[PDB]
């Protein structure tokens, strides 16, 4: 319902950023990093939902998830 | 104030006298026999109330 | 000595200030054009002691801790700036305002006050001063040997002479309108100057902005209204002697401290 | 609400006044009756001022 | 400071409300075209110290919880639009409704009032105006050489020159009605403007779809009635005292519990 | 600290509330469709110490052991509903109910409010509203050019219009009425709401099997007797006296304790 | 009362706050046992002789049921632990927590 | 809020005064001069307009006064003065008990 | 007792009323004099309302 | 019924990811990776129960329901 109230504590809004790089094709994996973007204290043991990778067209040019590993 | 947001947990142990013996700075200190029975390190006791 | 002794005395000082503002409204109710005030109170600070949200438990949180809070103090004082009910003097000297409008005077240095009090004079050189004496900018010179004055539901003042049909025209008392009239400062003497806080002096003619209309021959009296001050005086006289009951339990549970 | 009533009473007075001169002048030649008109001076609206 | 001092502090000053709404009827016993007010009260917060039929066991409600009550406050004073006495002055100059219609008038800043006054006067330049000097619509003008005015039923001027045997038609009277009469907004000297709450100015000729008749000759008076005021005032004086004793008992009441 | 203190605090309370009572019965003597309350109260639990009816001996039982009580609370405010005295305002859109029954209005919310006061007037679209501007059930709409408004007997509102010798029906004002009248929760704003103590609204028309009858030009004023509320001042005036003054015995018996 | 650990207190203070998620807790913030969830749109909160929690919702004639108070008894209440921050645990010497509801 | 100006016959609406409402109001953390502040036990700030969503009604010309009870405050006092010379009596007792065992 | 003495005070007014119109339309060509009827507002049988 | 105070303890909202591998047929075996979404203390010995697991076309690609292994 649109009025209610959900206070959550295990999901954090992160930015991915990632290089495309040289004569990719699709299929291939690529690196991703993971960055908090509002007040959260850590992201140890998350995983990362279906992202969609945009390009400076705002065009889709991978799709990102997995699990995030974080130093420690 | 709604920022407050918690940061760390004290370490509360629990033990009794005939377990820990008091060093020579004052700070009590398990002894031999209750550190072999209950290891070097104290875990942390839950039920613990400050 | 003891918080609750400056919590209390803070409470006496609010509740005297409150009786000082009864008196000062009771004391002004044959004041032409005189707005009654009102005193607004606040809190004082809040020891903080427990913070009320912090982290009592790992899953639980602590609800309204412990705010311990000090005494009163008065916020500001507003007046009603309202239409006072207008009397009849019979005066041709004499103009009242029906709407949100000023009469600007100018002061001895110069400056321009701002009045709501009607009653003019005239003084030995024929212009149109106040009951103080200070000239009700602008000008409104009269002739010599006016037989009467008539001054419009607009503000034009004209004088019938002797052997001409025709009233002449010397002068147009204008009206002045602040976007804050609550702002001006009391200067006593029925006198408002202007701040910073009470917008900028808009001039316009009675009738057109939102101004107010004149009426010839009336005065504004005060707004004060009597029976809300007697209740009111009431209210301060209880609220004081409980304030002054709870001193004097803080000084028996300090006498008792000493004696020991 | 005294100022109300004295304005009233005023108006009465008024009248009073007109009436009285009115009939002073029963046997006047020339002379024309007067008569008092009144309008009420409400303020804006829900409270009279007389 | 305590609940029932704010209670009978609120009924003090209802009770001024209705008094200063008698001496204002009073007051304008005379005026022609005036229509009497009249004060309504409403009651207060219900503080819901036992919302009344709280569930208390799983199958017994609480029937008329603890509903303890704040004072008074009134809604508004209402105009009691009826049909004043019409007399008989002999001026035909002097016109009477006999509906419930408006005569529209021009106020100086171009907006437009309605008045029920019928004490028409002639200003220097032929117009008809109301005694406060206010146009009236629509404009007739009345030429110099008039011998006679005529005002029919109809609203018709028409004025009579000299030595010609027919009447000269010099404009047509119209009336404004409203949705609702109440909602206009007095403005003083027996003139209302248009509120939001009146609905929109319907402007009609009079005898048709509701507009009044017109009679010449005839003022209509107020519809003050003095003896209803009369025994009003002995009403509204004793409930006035009566909570001032109240209060009084409550003032009493703090006194000896402050002094134990 | 010490239980007397306590039951005598709560016996002030309780005098307090009868007195805010009193303040609130009469401060809305002026409302019309008022219903003065009447507040009752109970003891409050009871401190058992020796069970009364126990084995005073092997052959004899305790009679009436030692029970100690406890102050006192207010149960609940209870409204009398009795027909208030009639009045004549001589306006054609005043209504009085003679017996049992209610108005019903609409809030801005959607919800239904009841209210036995009858000062209607209209709005600006012509629709029958209360003094608060809230639109009365059944939406009674009043044509543009209404000459006078009837409403009969048994809640038929007729409009006559000009020329037409029949009169138009333009609605029906029906009547709601509840199997517990005094179970409704005043919001204020002389407005009763439907709570699960007071049943469900029935409604019926006025005159039919236990609704009452409308009265034209009639108002119904309160039934606050204003006698019976001066004798209950003086004797609530009297009980604050004398718990105020148990209070202060417990105030010096702790005292000499203190000196022990 | 449910205390941190996850066993069970018992008080009988009953000056109670809700908490920012509704939910009836102690001064302390404990939450009283079992749950009674108080919303956002009640406009008075009325607790019964009985236990029964109900609010009143705008624009309903009737009240919304929410919960039941039920309170424990002990046989022999004199007993109990005190723990300190106004709870009472059971102790051999006063065994057998009743769950009942209240008046029963 | 409407503002009639001169010369229009119908009100031109100016701004809309919106309520917050909260679901825990005694959470609030008092800052001083008449506000409050929102803390974690009064979280989720509902704007509101006035009449719905539970939220209350606006009278205008009127204003809420305290809701202080004054017999109450009274009687408390007496009750916290007594006490504080109850307690200060017992600490006299501990100081004569101390005073003679220390002496021999 | 107030407003059971208000409304007799007010039926005599208007019977008064209608006693002064019947005496003014003496000389009327085509007048119909007129009277008023009165009747009580019991209530429950125990209580007048005048 | 839709108006009741429901206050469960035992019962968390997770999020299931998965890959879908190549050539994969129907009938076959895949490893989820379930994350908890609000305000859940821990995961240790929960059952999943049915979860359709849908694609970037929001077909349903496989069903989930198994014991979850928590590191402890």
């Amino acid at each position: 319902p649109t009025g209610t109230n959900m206070q959550l504590k295990n999901v954090a809004a992160v930015m991915v950023t990632a290089s495309y790089p040289p004569f990719a094709r699709q299929g291939q994996t690529i690196d991703v990093v993971v960055s908090s973007m509002g007040n959260a204290k850590s992201l140890r043991g998350g995983t990362l939902l279906m992202t969609p990778l945009k390009g400076v067209d705002s065009q889709v040019y991978a799709l990102a998830q997995g699990n995030i590993l974080v130093g420690g | 104030p709604n920022t407050v947001a918690p940061v760390g947990r004290l370490k509360l142990v629990k033990a009794e006298g005939n377990e820990v013996q008091r060093s020579d700075d004052g700070l009590f200190r398990l002894t031999a026999e209750a550190q072999a029975e209950r290891g070097a390190v104290l875990a942390a006791d839950p039920s613990i109330r400050i | 000595m003891i918080s609750s002794l400056w919590i209390a005395k803070t409470g006496l000082d609010a509740q005297q200030t409150n009786m000082d503002v009864i008196a000062n409204n009771l004391a002004n109710v044959s004041t032409n054009g005189f707005k009654r005030q009102r005193a607004v109170f606040e809190d004082l600070l809040y020891q903080t002691i427990r913070q009320p949200g912090a982290q009592s438990s790992e899953q639980t949180t602590l609800p309204s801790g412990l705010q311990i809070g000090t005494g009163v103090r008065p916020v500001a004082t507003e007046r009603l700036h309202s239409q006072g009910n207008l009397s009849q003097t019979n005066n041709s000297k004499d103009v009242a305002i029906k709407g949100q409008g000023f009469f600007q005077v100018m002061l001895p240095d110069g400056t321009s006050a701002y009045t709501r009090d009607g009653s003019f004079q005239v003084d030995q050189n024929g212009q149109l001063v106040t009951a103080g004496g200070f000239q009700v900018q602008p000008a409104i010179t009269i002739p010599a040997n006016a037989l009467s004055i008539t001054i419009g539901r607009d503000g034009v003042v004209s004088v019938t002479q002797q052997g001409q049909a025709a009233p002449v025209q010397v002068g147009q008392l204008n009206l002045t309108t602040f976007m804050n009239d609550t702002g001006l400062e009391s200067i006593g003497e029925n006198l408002y100057i202007e701040t910073q806080s009470s917008g900028a002096p808009n001039e316009s003619t009675p009738g057109l902005n939102g101004a107010g209309l004149l009426y010839q021959g009336y005065v504004e009296t005060s707004n004060v209204n009597v029976a809300e001050e007697l209740v009111n005086m009431i209210q301060v006289q209880r609220a004081y002697e409980i304030n002054s009951k709870a001193v004097s339990t803080t000084d028996q549970m300090l006498q008792k401290l000493t004696q020991l | 609400s005294f100022s109300q009533a004295v304005s009233g009473l005023n108006a009465a007075a008024t009248n009073l006044d007109v009436i009285g001169n009115n009939i002073a002048n029963s046997a006047t030649y020339g002379f024309k009756s007067g008569t008092a008109s009144f309008a009420d001076m409400f303020a804006g609206s829900k409270v009279g001022l007389g």
